[PDB]
RNA sequence: AAGCUUGAGUCUCGUAGAGGGGGGUAGAAUUCCAGGUGUAGCGGUGAAAUGCGUAGAGAUCUGGAGGAAUACCGGUGGCGAAGGCGGCCCCCUGGACGAAGACUGACGCUCAGGUGCGAAAGCGUGGGGAGCAAACAGGAUUAGAUACCCUGGUAGUCCACGCCGUAAACGAUGUCGACUUGGAGGUUGUGCCCUUGAGGCGUGGCUUCCGGAGCUAACGCGUUAAGUCGACCGCCUGGGGA
RNA sequence: GUUUAUUAAAAACACAGCACUGUGCAAACACGAAAGUGGACGUAUACGGUGUGACGCCUGCCCGGUGCCGGAAGGUUAAU
């Protein structure tokens, strides 16, 4: 397996339904044998390029050990709902477990 | 080094219009300015920084 | 080169005769263990226009190891060369 | 696949088809089989309606329900099949209560593969779910041009038609023909693709290969005489006039769309 | 730091010294290993201060 | 026939970049789609038309979409056999390079034919047309202007691809082997340092620019040789005409 | 292949191929006092039409007339 940092940068009015979206796509990477290294969101965080038009967004992070061959086939998760764009797996570059 | 996505230090490498400062004012060898333009490039397609000023 | 957990496999298939291994049987053996991997590989994405090129580079290591024991051992060699997927 | 001939004995040399290994050939699913009669090009009114029409060989109908009635039931795909009646080719649909329906033959021509209908349905090709639950980016054809109409919209062959964009209750694809056009997004689709796609690169070669097809040989108006078409033969080399059809339609440039009943869901033409 | 002004300006301050076209960046290409080989008569840095 | 371990190939370990492959993706400007604010200009030349334009052109802005090329970085840069290849992410994937040991035990080098590979333009089967534009039109400049300017515009460029083998394919260096003199500079392995360094020094690969011997008519080549000297395969012996 | 049954048997017409064009579906188009049909149990690689004539070389100019495509300011102008 790879360690991925998957982190997206959600719709900032959705800050209340991240909790339910980030439960829903865990619900589904367990099973794909990823194992979960670090899981974060923020709220009131800001872009200085707009995205969704906005220069804000909420940001999730999603940071795993996964298996190679399921990393494209995560979009079947992110189109489960279709409300985020650009999963960003991010192929080790930095990590953190819970928060060491 | 230690996480290249930190737009304060990405700032200070830039002209007041967004520009990637040369390697002769920052004393910057080739080896690290070509890898600090990818870092600066990159952090557009973050959405951490404009592609020009302009926009 | 070829992984240990592999390679080992081969070794005690292609290397029961005799306790010295370093006969071109076992060198052309674990080639084709790799040329295995780089034949596929293609599937997904069959279509190819450079990493053949290396595909390639092991037929002449492969018609190298064969010329180089025919003129080892004609009875280890036509052996051999009934024993793998050798000359269609 | 497509194939030319050898041009071995006279008339072979130009003739090329469309073949295809992994696509099914013989007689139909007896129980959606019908002859389907001809009209001969004339009407209940005792007059010619269409031209270029008579004979050929033998040749019936395999019924595609494009007109569906109830949704949620699974299915397999049980056969995939060569169809005469249209270019797109056909696939049995085998329902687990027992039950079969013919559909368009989709790209990727797999049999014994499972589906699902209804809104419970997973977001996976072929599935009978309806454009409300679909992402905008998919693919889908024979696209249900208005709900509860069925099967009608980008269903010949090659055809898999994109959805481009979201207009609240309703949904925009863009068409092949240089239009982009609105749907009500209850429409079904197939929420997949069609085969074939090579249809086009047919050459017929032979001046009777059309006639064992229904197809009847068709004079030029400025060949026959002048009292059947407004052309009318001279005089060598004569026309003197602005070209037109056997009705008088001028043939280029000259429009005839006169519809003006939807015009609202068409949202953009010669794109 | 030739511009750095933002929000509220006037006059021209488009002509400057040091930086884009001599001293030390552009121009002068034709003069080629002058960039490299003269060290301690043209080149400051060494380290301790600003690379 | 039989050794020998040095050539060669295999192996232990890994990195940067436009090397290759398959998919995912975005914006300026522009055009189209759908519309507003507003009025004789636009755009451009030494000077001016045509054209778009009051029927609202240009300017400016909201929503949507297409396509090429991927600005800056970008050049004392990388990767590569040549042509070349850049844009962001992921999966797959070729080739290079080094130290202490391991393994075969001359297994190697080159190579007529043989099998392979385009920057472009073109053609071929089928698409596609924003940007730009041969051809051709309109208007100018002028002796004329077949050119530049300027209002348009087909083929082509793009793509699924196929054929060709094209060129300044010119950084003019066929492929292998080996000996020799210094410096300024960068990178990448690999091994060290009495590391009071904000680092230093050995030793391989790459590698820019000067420079000593020697070779050439001369430029210069200059340890990555045009010096020195073995192995293999092609080419040369006036031009016009070819 | 087709033909003027008894003066033409063909280079004409048809025809593989081609361009240009109409047609978004209750298609365009055709029949026709108008329904209901035919196009089609087809749906843009589907259907209509014109002419030229398979295959290889290819295929320029004139928008004045007339028609078609498109445009709406100014003027002529009917019913009312």
């Amino acid at each position: 397996m790879r360690h991925y940092e998957i982190v997206f940068m959600v719709h900032p009015d959705q800050s209340e339904q991240v909790p339910g979206m980030i439960e829903r796509y865990t619900a589904a990477i367990t099973g794909a044998e990823g194992k979960i290294h670090r899981l974060e969101d923020w709220g009131r965080r800001q872009l200085a390029y707009p995205i969704n038009k906005l220069h804000k967004a909420h940001y999730v992070l999603m940071n795993v050990e996964a298996p190679q061959e399921v990393i494209d086939e995560l979009e079947t998760t992110f189109r489960f709902n279709d409300a985020v764009i650009r999963s960003m797996v991010m192929r080790t570059k930095h990590a953190v477990t819970e928060a060491s | 080094e230690i996480d290249y996505k930190d737009i304060a230090t990405l700032k200070n490498y830039i002209t007041e219009s967004g520009k990637i400062v040369p390697s002769r004012i920052t004393g910057t060898r080739a080896k690290y300015q070509r890898q600090l333009a990818r870092a600066i490039k990159r952090a557009r397609y973050l959405s951490l920084l404009p592609y020009t000023d302009r926009h | 080169s070829l992984s240990t957990e592999a390679t080992a496999k081969i070794v005690s298939e292609f290397g029961r005769d005799a306790n010295d291994t370093g006969s071109t049987e076992v060198q052309v053996a674990l080639l084709t263990a790799q040329i295995n991997h780089l034949q596929g590989h293609f599937a997904e994405h069959k279509k190819d226009h450079h990493s053949r090129r290396g595909l390639l580079r092991m037929v002449s290591q492969r018609r190298k190891l064969l010329d180089y024991l025919k003129r080892k051992d004609v009875a280890r060699y036509t052996q051999l060369i009934e024993r793998l997927g050798l000359r269609r | 696949a497509v194939v030319k001939c050898k041009p071995t004995s006279p008339g072979r040399r130009h003739v090329v088809k469309v073949v295809n290994p992994e696509l099914h050939k013989g007689k139909p699913f007896a129980p959606l089989l019908e002859k389907n009669s001809k009209s001969g090009g004339r009407n209940n009114n005792g007059r010619i309606t269409t031209r270029h029409i008579g004979g050929g060989h033998k040749q019936a109908y395999r019924i595609v329900d494009f007109k569906r009635n109830k949704d949620g039931i699974p299915a397999v795909v049980e056969r995939l099949e060569y169809d005469p009646n249209r270019s797109a080719n056909i696939a049995l649909v085998l329902y687990k209560d027992g039950e079969r329906r013919y559909i368009l033959a989709p790209k990727g021509l797999k049999a014994g593969d499972q589906i699902q209908s209804g809104v419970d349905a997973a977001i996976k090709p072929g599935n009978t779910l309806p454009m409300r639950n679909i992402p905008v980016g998919s693919t889908v054809h024979n696209v249900e041009m208005k709900p509860g109409k069925g099967g009608q919209l980008a269903r010949s062959a090659g055809t898999y038609v994109q959805i481009v964009a979201r207009d609240g209750a309703y949904v925009t694809l863009r068409l092949r023909s240089g239009e982009m056009r609105k749907v009500e997004a209850d429409c079904r689709a197939t929420l997949g693709e069609v085969g074939n796609a090579e249809h086009m690169l047919r050459v017929l070669g032979k001046a009777g290969a059309a006639r064992w097809r229904g197809v009847r040989p068709t004079v030029r108006g400025t060949a026959m005489n002048p009292v059947d078409h407004p052309h009318g033969g001279g005089e060598g080399r004569n026309f003197g006039k602005h070209p037109v059809t056997p009705w008088g339609v001028q043939t280029k440039g000259k429009k005839t769309r006169s519809n003006k009943r939807t015009d609202k869901f068409i949202v953009r033409r010669r794109s | 730091i030739k511009v750095r002004e933002n929000e509220p300006f006037d006059v021209a301050l488009r002509r400057f010294k040091r930086s884009c076209e001599k001293a030390g960046v552009l121009a002068e290409v034709r003069r080629r290993e002058f960039y490299e080989k003269p060290t301690t008569e043209r080149k400051r840095a060494k380290a301790s201060a600003v690379k």
